[PDB]
RNA sequence: UAGCGCCGGCCAACUCCGUGCCAGCAGCCGCGGUAAUACGGAGGGCGCGAGCGUUACCCGGAUUCACUGGGCGUAAAGGGCGUGUAGGCGGCCUGGGGCGUCCCAUGUGAAAGACCACGGCUCAACCGUGGGGGAGCGUGGGAUACGCUCAGGCUAGACG
RNA sequence: CCUGGUCCACCCGUGACGCUGAGGCGCGAAAGCGUGGGGAGCAAACCGGAUUAGAUACCCGGGUAGUCCACGCCCUAAACGAUGCGCGCUAGGUCUCUGGGUCUCCUGGGGGCCGAAGCUAACGCGUUAAGCGCGCCGCCUGGGGAGUACGGCCGCAAGGC
């Protein structure tokens, strides 16, 4: 009874990172993993892999955080501080290749599905294609 | 040092009082009672010791603290014994962060120390000197382990980590490192250097009290007998 | 929520009024949310005279 | 039109030196040397803490008050400045300098910009060709600024060429001295121009 | 040598028995223009003494500010307590674009070109920490790949 | 030929006299009660300049109708509660189509304006030549991840 | 006696049949209204006694509609958790209801309490979110004028929307 499994996933990651879990399980899908194939390959995480709960395929996602800290509040910095879904089931948000954005001035990344597959901002420039802007991460 | 010897009774502590952060340090609970994993200690205790060793053979002070009656005086032995500062009584606020003001009081007891054997007194109106010695006995009671520090400690020692959480703050704050004895009573992450063992029974305490102070004293040079129990 | 301490008072008012030998059972506050405490507070203490003694 | 009034009065109120009077200001008559405080009876009263507004106002005002140019013309020289590509402080100042009447004082044919304008207005100058009477004219790079073959020898012009004998002026500037010519060569970099004016307190002031 | 500009100066109050009693307080930013910036809130019974404490607390309260070409690495929005502050990095010609508070902090920070916007409550004391804790959040391309 | 506005705070520029809740100023907060930088005059200063101010209307500041970019426990804001029509939204896997959607090509998007550069009126306003755009739609070509549709299977939703 | 909802356990069946919901429809405390019953206690209105400067009140002795039943209207509220519904993800501690189990405990669904992270203008919230996300609906846009007027719709009226 999830309206948007994707924005759920991201939200599931986001809730975890904020207490810093080892991994987390999201229900598995071909398009989900295909997206994770980007977070991890761009280093927001360690990565993922196909696990099992009661016969139900999930994806365990191991989370890259960062160094400890002196002073009050030793809590590490996230590698993912900011992730939020852009094109929602409520509003489907599409760009062409010229309308493509740049997250945090080249610092962050925009994940987007296109007909050349799930790529990034840079990659859509490199490939010269647009698609549905799925989310933005930093 | 003393590997499985810490089983003597140095092991698990509380019952469902646990901060859930501490769970990576736990083995299981029998007797309905949360119990520590011991190899967990040693793996960490190994890593823990090195720090102090380093700082010892870098030649600088360490602030020993606990006020719980169970570990109260067992501090005072291994502290004088180590030749390093301690705190045995109600823990002064700003003991670090307010230091310069606290110091005005530290130098205020030592005004009484000169005044102890002095021509000045007697030629006092007899409460005036008893005032001073109540002040003295007072100045005494709260800081007898304090004067051993005239500039900010490079690490600090705590028996009960969330007991002293007051202290553990200023310390945590000033960028001063925190070494201490944590259990089911308390949590990780609020402490850099942790002893995952009981904070209560003197037995668990005495081991990590002296046998640290021992590998202290030796790292600073010379090796002595085991200390008073 | 800072009114806890009215409840806290009135329950206690009752918890001590309960343990007597003899207590009233008839003697609350005329507000509602405060009277739950005092009468149900007079309850435990009247029940604790049963248990033990 | 242009300011036209008590000039070595605003010499004062800027609290900083104004050479708008040419020679005399070099003397210890400039009144910056005499009364360094600002005009009106309140100069000799203790100054009060300037607001951020006041601060960027005066710094724009000094720079403005210098070339003796209308707030209007000043503003059109801004804008197109910020509309033109590249750093705005610079090209403002550059185009601010490329103005003929200033360029005339720049080459040295007169002591004040005031005097310099009167000189251009009277056609007593020329460019690469025909006479130009137009103080606002934009000197382009690599362009010769003569004097008039019919004004060639003239009383005021000449003595004011007799200070200008032998002294060196500007990296963006060449001069063939008693040969009366001279050339605007380079587009001035910010460094060469040195004025007691932060360019920032201008651009800032124009965001209102 | 620390530049030290004043912003907020204010007279607050508490009521005693017949009469009323005052406490001034002040906001002071501190900086060298080379990228070390700090701000602290001084307050104390008399006027200058408060400005005094202002500097002191501001003195040790500080931060890294990775000026890149004199502007800032990346655009960031920050919410501190119902007040909002936006910084977008600006090209060399720009200049400082901001209100009295966000600028003065960026002046002693020595940012040369900046685009800012003040949303939410514009109450300065809150704009203050909002901009600091904003600055405090900036990360250079370095710091980035490090963690990745 | 030099003029007009301001000089309590916002907001740049201060003193004397007159007046005494009067005469009056005023965009908001407010000012005038005998020492008024807020009224009227002067002296002085600030601003701009053949203009300076005012009234009216439009956009802005208004992030105060919030797509970008707001909210609703007590500040204004959850329908008294259900049932359900239309509509909006749609879990896993595989394929046929390609509507959305994405790229390429080609047509159109008049000129003037605007923008960049170069020039012609002594400059400028003003005008000329040249350049490059642009969503949008028509046509041909392609791509299939996501939404759509058709088809086949699944058990985590839901029901039994 | 007739009947709704809801929880558990088995993993048996169906195969996305789902969520929400403008209008619509039904329900909807008390008071009030129509018809016919009923009327002990209580009690608007009302009559007395007091108190009071007065006392069209508070207190006292009375007392009618009403309060009760049937049927039919009315459709409002501090109709309140002043918190729309559905699903997912994010420390635990505690006592209580009710199921199930290899029964100290473990586990599913309700009810409260203190509280991690986080939220918040603060108060406070916090696995029963006011957290973090998605879907949909409903409402807000300075105070008074005013929930007034006009129109429309509804009601026997009161009056509602
Ligand atoms: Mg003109
Ligand atoms: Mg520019
Ligand atoms: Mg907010
Ligand atoms: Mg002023
Ligand atoms: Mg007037
Ligand atoms: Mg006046
Ligand atoms: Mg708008
Ligand atoms: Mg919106
Ligand atoms: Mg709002
Ligand atoms: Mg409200
Ligand atoms: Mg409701
Ligand atoms: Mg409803
Ligand atoms: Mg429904
Ligand atoms: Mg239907
Ligand atoms: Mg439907
Ligand atoms: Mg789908
Ligand atoms: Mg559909
Ligand atoms: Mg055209
Ligand atoms: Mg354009
Ligand atoms: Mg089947
Ligand atoms: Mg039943
Ligand atoms: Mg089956
Ligand atoms: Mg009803
Ligand atoms: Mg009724
Ligand atoms: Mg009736
Ligand atoms: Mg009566
Ligand atoms: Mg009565
Ligand atoms: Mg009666
Ligand atoms: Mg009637
Ligand atoms: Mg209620
Ligand atoms: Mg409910
Ligand atoms: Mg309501
Ligand atoms: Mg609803
Ligand atoms: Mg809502
Ligand atoms: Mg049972
Ligand atoms: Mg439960
Ligand atoms: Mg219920
Ligand atoms: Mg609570
Ligand atoms: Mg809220
Ligand atoms: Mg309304
Ligand atoms: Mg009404
Ligand atoms: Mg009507
Ligand atoms: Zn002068």
């Amino acid at each position: 009874m999830l309206t948007d499994p994707i924005a759920d996933m991201l939200t599931r990651i986001r809730n975890a990172t904020r207490v810093y879990k080892e991994s987390t399980d999201v229900p598995a899908s071909r398009f989900k993993e295909e997206i994770l194939r980007i977070l991890a390959r761009e280093g927001f995480i360690k990565g993922y892999e196909r696990v099992d709960v009661d016969g139900k395929p999930y994806l365990r996602v191991y989370l890259k955080y960062g160094p400890r800290r002196q002073g009050p509040d030793p809590r590490p910095e996230q590698v993912i501080h900011h992730i939020r879904r852009i094109s929602k089931p409520g509003r489907r948000v599409y760009v062409g290749v010229k309308e493509i954005p740049r997250v945090r001035r080249g610092l962050g990344i925009a994940i987007l599905s296109t007909s050349k597959g799930v790529l990034t901002d840079r990659e859509a420039r490199k490939l010269g294609v647009g698609g549905e802007l799925i989310c933005e991460v930093w | 040092v003393k590997e499985l010897l810490e089983a003597g009774v140095h092991f698990g502590h509380e019952r469902k009082r646990w901060n859930p952060k501490f769970a990576r340090y736990i083995y299981a609970e029998r007797n309905g009672i949360h119990i520590i994993d011991l190899q967990k200690t040693m793996e960490e205790l190994e890593r823990t010791f090195r720090f102090i060793e380093d700082l010892a053979m870098r030649g600088g002070t360490i602030l020993f603290v606990g006020t719980k009656k169970q570990a109260q005086d067992i501090v005072r032995m291994e502290a004088e014994r180590a030749g390093m500062p301690y705190v045995n009584q109600r823990w002064l606020g700003g003991m670090l962060t307010n230091f310069k003001t606290i110091s005005q009081r530290v130098h205020r007891l030592e005004e009484l120390e000169a005044l102890f054997a002095s021509p000045e007194i007697e030629e006092r109106p007899k409460k005036e000197q008893v005032r001073l010695k109540h002040e003295l006995e007072r100045l005494q009671k709260y800081l007898s382990g304090f004067r051993l520090l005239k500039r900010l400690p490079d690490a600090i020692f705590v028996v009960d980590p969330t007991k002293e959480a007051i202290a553990v703050r200023e310390a945590r704050k000033l960028f001063i490192p925190v070494i201490a004895l944590a259990d089911t009573d308390s949590d990780p992450d609020l402490v850099d250097y942790i002893i995952p063992g009981n904070d209560d029974a003197i037995r668990s305490i005495q081991l990590i009290l002296s046998r640290a102070v021992d590998l202290i004293i030796q790292a600073r040079g010379g090796v002595v007998e085991p200390s008073p129990s | 929520r800072q009114k806890r301490d009215r409840l806290e008072r009135a329950h206690q008012r009752g918890y001590q009024a309960g343990i007597a030998g003899r207590s009233k059972e008839m003697c609350p506050y005329q507000t509602l949310n405060q009277r739950s405490q005092w009468l149900g507070g007079w309850r435990e203490a009247m029940a604790d005279r049963v248990v033990m003694a | 039109g242009r300011y036209i009034g008590p000039v070595c009065r605003l010499c004062r109120r800027e609290g900083v030196k104004l050479y708008l009077k040419g020679e005399r200001c070099y003397s210890p008559k400039c009144a910056m040397e005499r009364r360094p405080y600002p005009p009106g009876q309140h100069g000799q009263k203790r100054a009060r803490r300037p607001s951020d507004y006041a601060v960027r106002l005066r710094e724009k005002q000094k720079l403005r008050r210098i070339y003796g140019i209308s707030e209007r013309q000043f503003r059109n020289l801004f804008e197109e400045a910020s509309k033109k590509k590249g750093v705005t402080g610079s090209v403002f100042l550059g185009l601010l300098e490329s103005r003929l009447d200033n360029v005339v004082y720049r080459l040295g044919f007169a002591v004040s910009r005031r005097q310099a304008r009167q000189l251009v207005r009277h056609g007593h100058i020329t460019v690469n060709g025909r006479r130009v009477d137009l103080p606002s004219y934009r000197v382009r790079p690599g362009d010769e600024i003569a004097v008039a073959e019919k004004s060639r020898n003239l009383e005021l012009i000449r003595q004011n060429l007799e200070a200008m004998k032998g002294r060196k002026v500007g990296p963006w500037l060449s001069l063939d001295v008693e040969g009366m010519k001279g050339k605007f060569l380079r587009l001035p970099d910010r460094e060469d121009l040195a004025l007691p004016v932060n360019e920032q307190l201008v651009i800032e002031f124009y965001s209102r | 040598d620390f530049e030290e500009k004043m912003i907020l100066i204010r007279r607050t109050a508490r009521m005693q028995a017949g009469g009323r009693r005052f406490r001034f307080g002040a906001l002071v930013v501190v900086g060298d223009r080379q990228g070390r910036v700090g701000l602290g809130f001084g307050k104390a019974p008399e006027v200058p003494l408060a400005v005094q404490k202002a500097g002191y607390y501001a003195r040790r309260n500080m931060v890294e500010v990775p000026l890149q070409n004199g502007t800032i690495p990346h655009e960031i929005e920050v919410e501190f307590g119902a007040s909002k502050i936006v910084l977008k990095p600006a090209a060399p010609g720009t200049g400082v674009i901001a209100g009295a508070v966000p600028r003065a902090i960026l002046e002693l920070a020595g940012v040369t070109d900046i685009l800012t916007k003040e949303l939410g409550s514009r109450n300065p004391i809150n704009i203050a920490y909002a901009t600091m804790e904003a600055l405090r959040q900036l990360r250079t391309k370095a710091d980035v790949e490090r963690l990745r």
